[PDB]
């Protein structure tokens, strides 16, 4: 899935819009009504640590 | 290739109302800003409105501030511009244009701000005129 | 607000002759200025996006330069299919003012 989302940067007073591919198994819908508005599966239980 | 066309324009009366529409295809309409410009007969062109990819932070020119309202629908991949209290001087071939670079990248508050743009692709403008 | 000035208003040409359209700016805009042309009955098209960068698809013949208020376009009329208005539009400003347009044709 070619996902796009807003993100922060080094400058706390500025933000950026990026995109990246994500496997369907690593994404879960938020409301199941719009089709978009996807969320990372682990977001509602803990924050994963990047290896 | 990118295909952009607009319709809805036509004969209207002074002080009335009208609505313009612009359809897009061949590209991600939800990742490109849209601006409206007019080409009056004889003299040069002129920019009159602009909207971001998200549909907010609508900008207009002093000559159409408060009369023309811009709007877009990312779901339908279309753009619109509501006309209210139009006058005789507002006769022109309103052109539907799209910016060159997408809104991806750094930004201050609006996703596409902080980046410079220029009207790259232009649609087949529609003429609008009003007379007694 | 900021407004542009384009010159010459109109001029004659031929095939092979080099014409140069140049436009001035009241305020400094560094290099954020694009050039355009429009055939009769056709929508405007882009030719130069930056003050000195060429647009994809257009022939390598076209060129032009300038910075600050001064800017210029470089033509050699090697073709008979460039005879129409050549607009000078600046950006990096709220109004995005356009130029008065310049018409060029064969004698
Ligand atoms: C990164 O960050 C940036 C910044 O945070 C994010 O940008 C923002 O992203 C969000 C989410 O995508 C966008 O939200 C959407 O905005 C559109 C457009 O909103 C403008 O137009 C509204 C319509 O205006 C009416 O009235 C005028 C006259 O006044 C008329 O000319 C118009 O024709 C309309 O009749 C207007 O209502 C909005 O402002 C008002 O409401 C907002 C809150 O909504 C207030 O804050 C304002 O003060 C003001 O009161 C605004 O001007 C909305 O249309 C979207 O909502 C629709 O879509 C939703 C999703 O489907 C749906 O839930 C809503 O009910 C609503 O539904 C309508 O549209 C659907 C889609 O076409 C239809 O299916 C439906 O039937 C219905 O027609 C939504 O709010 C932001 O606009 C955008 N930009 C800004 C500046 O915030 C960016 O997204 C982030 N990026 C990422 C990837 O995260
Ligand atoms: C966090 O989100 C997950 C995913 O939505 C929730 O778990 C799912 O909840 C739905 C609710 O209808 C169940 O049908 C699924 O079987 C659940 N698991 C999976 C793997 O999808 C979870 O309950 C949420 N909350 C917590 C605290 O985990």
């Amino acid at each position: 899935k070619n996902c796009s989302f807003n993100m922060t940067t080094e400058l706390r007073d500025k933000r950026q819009k990026v995109y990246s591919l994500f496997y369907r198994l690593d994404i879960v819908p938020i409301n199941e009504n719009q089709g978009s508005e996807y969320r990372l599966i682990n977001c509602n239980t803990s924050a994963c640590t990047q290896a | 290739e990118v295909q952009l066309v607009e319709s809805g324009g036509g004969l209207a009366k002074p002080g009335g109302s009208l609505r313009l529409s612009c359809a897009a295809s061949g590209f991600t309409f939800s990742n490109y800003w849209m601006n409206w410009v007019r080409q009056t007969p004889g003299k040069g062109l002129e920019w009159i409105s602009g909207i971001n990819s998200g549909g907010g932070s609508r900008s207009y020119a002093d000559s159409v501030m408060g009369r023309f309202i811009i709007s877009r629908d990312n779901s339908k991949n279309t753009l619109s511009l509501q006309m209210n209290s139009l006058r005789a001087e507002d006769t022109a071939v309103y052109y539907c244009a799209k910016v060159d670079d997408d809104d991806y990248g750094y930004f201050d508050t609006v996703p596409g701000d902080l980046k410079k743009y220029y009207l790259k692709y232009w649609g087949r403008g529609v003429l609008v005129t009003v007379s007694s | 607000d900021i407004q542009m000035t384009q010159s010459p208003s109109s001029l004659s040409a031929s095939v092979g002759d080099k014409v140069t359209i140049t436009c001035q700016a009241s305020q400094s805009i560094s290099s954020w200025l694009a050039w355009y042309q429009q055939k009769p009955g056709k929508a405007p098209k882009p030719l130069i996006y930056k003050a000195s960068s060429l647009e994809s698809g257009v022939p390598s013949r076209f060129s032009g330069s300038g910075s600050g208020t001064d800017f210029t376009l470089t033509i050699s009329s090697l073709q008979p299919e460039d005879f129409a208005t050549y607009y000078c539009q600046q950006y990096n400003s709220a109004p995005f003012s356009f130029g008065q347009g310049t018409e060029v044709e064969i004698k």
